[PDB]
């Protein structure tokens, strides 16, 4: 494990990887409570255990709390200066898209008020997505809220398109499918899952909380943590109760009566799973609270598998890109650790 | 001297382990709810040779709820369990909360003309005087050098206490009693006021919503004595603080202004606390002031005449 | 724990004995003391839930409820929480008011069914629903079996004390009737969602059922919340009926269970949320649900108890406390939420207050802000601002008095009376020396030839430098 | 050298035989 400080005032809350494009993905961003900050991730000879370490790039000052924090595929670099969008959520009860160049915020759009979410605002993604002819048509945003509200931004040529659904509870997460922006998730506090088609009933829904295998007593209260999408396709969906109860689901072939795969994390999940980008089978989940990161494998390859215990709360993690690197933010830093066998 | 030294260890341990001993034998004995045929059994086995810590604890100490003697014995073990610790200073903290309340109720009948229940012997303190009366007496025996003593848990809890029983001003107690507390036993200035940062930040029941205004009050008078103590150390040598501390007193300032806002729109009428939230604007800016004076130079010249 | 709860539970409730209560009520007495079950005999929509997979026969209303149950019991509780919770979303406003019916339907179908039943069941419930007249049916269900009556008063024998036992009975009964309907309500709902049925046509059906279902939530939340105030709000809510009821027959006790059927979905959502404040995180679901001037300040007060607060707060306009505020009714409101939370959110506030206004307030004020900065430039600006109180003033510079000498110094090179005075006195009240003549840049000439009244050298070349008789005087001095 | 056993001890409230 290599250790890279943040700033000695700067509170973490989010901690996302740039995966979502190819060209920035050594781009690391942190939320915090005056702006999101920028690290890159380098192969420095050191020694091939951790054969990576970080480099804090820049500081962009937003002078409020980042909550949630996701790039965009537009973002892109040049020779040196990084073109950068940036999806996130702050202390006003906004949402908002950010369009800098480095440090600087050359440009700022905020979906607030009654136009805006209506309560606490509890997940964001986005996308891009590219008409016939292969210009840039729309940037899509999703977020979901406490006000059993999710919300469609579409910024497009001739600006911007707002749509609001209505949800039988509030929503706690939301992610666009792989290699289909057509497609959508959203996950509701109940334990609904929605898969949506925006461009259009919503398609459909399924649920974990009736399908808790019971052999153990999920609990009376298993509010949904987390739903994600795996695959490069978005073959499959994952969905990780705060109990730590997990359900997997595949779409291709036959016809389907049960979640394909279901099991149960060895700890609560406060933040939910964080699915591996080439491994489908595996994801990472957190106890927040004592700092320890079990990893788990759907086909019980896994027999619990703990390679991360730190001494202290864990706030947010994500996998690097590669598959054997996390990045993690505890309440005053950010760690990166390389797991030698997904090398 | 090592050989001296090795010995004189060993007798000031077992010596310490006695006295408890000798604490526990006396108090059970003149204990009123222990029945005869008990005590005869216990005076068997412990008016002789001295028994280890454990039994003392598990076989009487525990069982009678001695609550003090057990924090003595978790001292002299070198007991390492926080947890164990804190809860034992809760049940002593209750224990002795209900005694102090059963004594002033006794006498409020003597002073109306009741009778006492059967076998009662007729101003007992306040509890929160005798609650910190069972404090110092630990303290002393202690040294306060203990891990019975972690002020970092020990000093939310008493205040705690404070806010949850009312041992505030409506009984007449100063509301600062708690800080004033630990303050004479000797806890340096530094620590009290990196605590209550921590209680300040955290907001963990009871110090959350506007009574937060009592912690900014007790974080005023630990700062206030502080600058006195730095002032008087800097005349002492004529014949540590930060810059966090002066952040601290700007965010209390900020919470100070966000209560007396919620205070002025509460259902049912404003808040009747505005005048006094102005005060502790007052002070706060004061001290303020005080330590940004001695943070930008004037702590480097307390030893030059003015 | 699951496992022991139910077992201790099923033990306690091993039956024993029947019991007639009233004329006709048929309670069973349980093994364990305290443990009682009473039988109640069902109204026409709860023989229809709890017999879905028998009634050979049944109307047209069950027959159509049977097929919904038919689709719905395929989808998987995720689902059903999730739209749910979007039903929750369109009366909140979380789903735009903005939209069309049609958009939000079709909002919820994509992010929460499309993909998640089998398509197959969706053949089979179009083709049974095809059999239906469906506006008559829905008509009784909503209308007639659902929505309760408008009561003259029908005899619900007003209790004189508190009966503990009347009390739990009616409160469960009133759970279970709400339970089965919310389900009923929900199923409905998703038929709407999924089939082409004119928004227009059926508007004030599907209005009244997202009424309806809404309603339903919130009551069952708190019920699993916080039973014992969940009644107490309940049973104070109806005026005459205060302390609670009689019941002496199955009549009365379906009449008055329906009573507050009405009461539900019917100055009780007040009357509740105000006792509640006098169950924190239920609330929020049903503040940012059961909010949607008065919601807004009741939205403040909740998510306070920081940034949504403040804001909500400042874009509008501990129960004592709050009254007082009331009663002063932005400065006040400030200082009480300082005051409750002495952080963050307060001293934001508090400060944000103090600027909107710039002499107890002031004072008061001024002494906060101070206090806070010095805990996080603000002395020489509260001093500059007060002297364009001088004894509070003193006493605050007293508390002042390191970091204090530096802003001074500050001040003093940034300007390169009474304020000038004070300073003075204070600083008289090496160090000593060396800060009066700072501030005073003759004073500090007097004092150094006071106090001098390796030290001796130091001293006459200063008061040299600065003066440059006195020199003649200090160099023969020097040189005796 | 200190070892809690809540589990085994003698009722000090009751006589002993």
């Amino acid at each position: 494990s290599n250790q890279y400080q943040l700033p000695l005032n700067v509170r973490p809350y989010t901690t996302t990887w740039c995966s979502q494009s190819p060209s920035c993905s050594n781009l690391l961003a942190i939320g915090h409570d005056t702006g999101i900050t920028i690290y890159c991730a380098s192969e420095e000879q050191t020694p091939g255990s951790t054969g990576l370490t970080l480099q804090e790039l820049f500081t962009i000052q937003t002078g409020l709390p980042t909550l949630h924090l996701s790039f965009s595929s537009s973002c892109s670099y040049s020779e040196p200066v990084y073109s950068l969008f940036l999806a996130c959520v702050c202390q006003d009860n906004t949402v908002r898209l950010i369009i800098t160049k480095n440090e600087t915020i050359i440009t700022q759009h905020v979906l607030g008020g009654k136009s805006g979410h209506h309560n606490f605002v509890n997940d964001i993604d986005i996308a891009d997505v590219y008409s016939a002819d292969n210009r840039l048509a729309e940037q899509v945003i999703a977020s979901v809220g406490d006000d059993c509200t999710l919300i469609i931004w579409r910024l497009t040529d001739e600006g911007p398109i707002l749509a609001g659904y209505p949800l039988s509870s509030p929503g706690i997460s939301v992610q666009f499918r792989p290699s289909n922006p057509n497609q959508l998730i959203v996950g509701e506090r109940n334990g609904n899952i929605r898969i949506f088609d925006w461009t259009l009933p919503w398609l459909l829904t399924l649920n974990t909380l009736p399908l808790v295998n019971t052999c153990h007593s999920s609990g009376i209260a298993s509010s949904l943590a987390n739903v994600r999408w795996i695959g490069s396709d978005g073959s499959g969906i994952l969905a990780m109760c705060k109990s730590g109860a997990w359900l997997r689901w595949n779409l291709f072939g036959p016809k389907n009566l049960l979640p394909n795969v279901q099991g149960i994390s060895l700890f609560p999940s406060l933040l939910g799973a964080c699915p591996h980008p080439r491994y489908m089978d595996y994801f990472a989940t957190a106890h927040s609270q004592h700092g320890l990161i079990q990893l788990i494998n759907t086909y019980e390859k896994d027999s619990n598998s703990i390679p991360i215990q730190l001494g202290m709360p864990i706030v947010d993690f994500c996998w690097h890109q590669d598959g054997s690197h996390l990045a993690i933010a505890t309440e005053g830093s950010v760690l990166l650790t390389r797991l030698m066998g997904f090398t | 001297r090592q050989q001296q030294q090795q010995l004189n260890h060993e007798a000031s341990e077992l010596l310490e382990i006695a006295h408890i001993q000798d604490d526990l034998l006396e108090r059970l004995v003149a204990d009123p709810r222990i029945p005869e045929e008990r005590k005869a059994e216990i005076e068997e086995f412990l008016d002789g040779p001295i028994r280890t810590l454990t039994d003392l604890f598990n076989d009487y100490a525990d069982q009678a709820n001695y609550y003090d003697l057990c924090l003595l014995i978790f001292h002299a073990a070198d007991f390492h369990n926080p947890r164990t610790i804190m809860d034992t200073w809760n049940n002593l903290i209750n224990q002795s909360h209900f005694e102090a309340e059963q004594r002033r109720e006794y006498w409020e009948i003597v002073q109306a003309g009741g009778d006492l229940p059967a076998g009662v012997i007729a101003e007992p303190p306040l509890p929160y005087v005798y609650v910190s009366q069972q404090i110092q007496l630990i303290a002393h025996r202690t040294s306060l050098d203990s891990l019975i003593f972690p002020v970092n848990s020990l000093l939310p809890v008493v205040c705690a206490y404070a806010i949850n029983n009312g041992q505030d001003a409506s009984i007449g107690a100063d509301p600062c009693w708690p800080i004033q507390l630990f303050l004479n036993l000797g806890v340096p200035h530094a620590l009290m006021v990196q605590v209550l940062e921590n209680v300040l930040d955290t907001q963990e029941a009871p110090f959350t919503g506007r009574r937060r205004k009592l912690v900014v009050q007790w974080i005023a008078m630990a700062v206030d004595m502080w600058v006195r103590e730095v002032e008087r150390r800097g005349a002492m040598a004529a014949a540590v603080m930060g810059s966090w501390v002066s952040e601290l007193l700007g965010r209390a300032d900020q919470v100070l202004t966000q209560i007396a806002g919620t205070g002025a729109t509460l259902r049912g009428g404003a808040a009747s606390d505005a005048e006094e939230i102005a005060s502790l604007r007052r002070t706060v800016k004061g001290l303020k002031r005080s330590v940004d004076m001695l943070l930008g130079g004037e702590m480097a010249r307390m030893s030059f005449f003015r | 724990l699951e496992t022991i709860l139910r077992d201790v539970k099923t033990a306690f409730n091993e039956a024993s004995s029947i019991t007639l209560y009233g004329d006709e009520i048929i309670l069973v007495n349980c093994f364990q003391p305290y443990n009682h079950s009473l039988y109640k005999l069902n109204t026409t929509v709860e023989n229809w839930f709890y017999n879905m997979h028998s009634e050979t026969d049944g109307s047209e209303l069950f027959k159509y409820l049977r097929t919904l149950n038919g689709f719905a019991s395929t989808l998987s509780n995720d689902v059903l929480r999730s739209i749910s919770k979007k039903f929750l979303d369109i009366i909140t406003g979380e789903l735009p008011d903005s939209m069309t019916t049609v958009e939000k339907f079709t909002d919820i179908f994509k992010n929460c069914l499309e993909n998640q039943f089998e398509i197959t069941n969706l053949k089979i419930l179009f083709d049974e629903l095809n059999s239906f007249d469906i506006p008559v049916v829905l008509n009784d269900l909503i209308n007639n079996q659902m929505k309760p009556g408008i009561f003259w008063k029908k005899d619900f024998i007003s209790a004189i004390k508190f009966d503990g036992f009347t009390s739990i009975i009616s409160l469960e009964s009133l759970h279970q009737l709400l339970s089965i309907h919310y389900r009923i309500t929900l199923q409905v709902l998703l038929t709407f969602v999924l089939f082409d049925l004119d928004t227009e046509i059926f508007g004030q059906h599907i209005s009244t059922l997202l009424d309806l279902h809404y309603k339903q939530f919130l009551l069952l939340n708190l019920y699993r919340q916080d039973k014992c105030l969940l009644a107490e709000v309940l049973l104070k809510d109806s005026s005459e009926f205060s302390f609670g009821v009689k019941f002496f027959n199955y009549g009365q006790l379906i009449a008055y269970i329906d009573s507050l059927n009405s009461n539900v979905y019917n100055t009780e959502n007040s009357f509740f949320m105000t006792f509640f404040r006098s169950s924190h995180k239920n609330i929020r679901f049903f503040l940012e649900n059961v909010e949607c001037e008065v919601q807004e300040f009741m939205f403040a007060m909740t998510l306070f108890s920081f940034d949504q607060s403040y804001e909500i707060f400042q874009l509008h306009d501990i129960w004592k406390d709050l009254l007082c505020t009331f009663t002063v009714p932005h400065s006040a409101f400030y200082y009480q939420l300082s005051l409750l939370f002495d952080q963050e959110f307060a001293l934001k506030c508090i400060s944000k207050s103090a600027e909107y206004s710039l002499q107890d307030f002031k004072e008061k004020q001024h002494i906060h802000y101070l206090n806070l900065l010095i805990h996080f430039e603000v002395l020489d600006v509260l001093r500059l601002g007060h002297e364009c109180r001088t004894n509070f003033l003193q006493l605050l510079l007293q508390e002042d008095i390191d970091f204090f000498s530096t802003l001074l110094r500050l001040c003093n090179a940034h300007s390169d009376k009474i304020v000038d005075s004070i300073l003075s006195q204070n600083l008289r009240s090496c160090f000593k020396k060396l800060y009066c003549f700072r501030m005073l840049n003759a004073a500090a000439e007097v004092l150094y030839q006071y106090i001098l009244m390796i030290r001796k050298r130091k001293c006459y070349l200063m008061v040299i430098n600065v003066l440059s008789v006195t020199l003649t005087d200090l160099r023969d001095e020097l040189r005796g | 050298k200190l070892v809690i056993n809540k589990d085994m001890r003698t009722d000090l409230f009751s006589p002993p035989n």
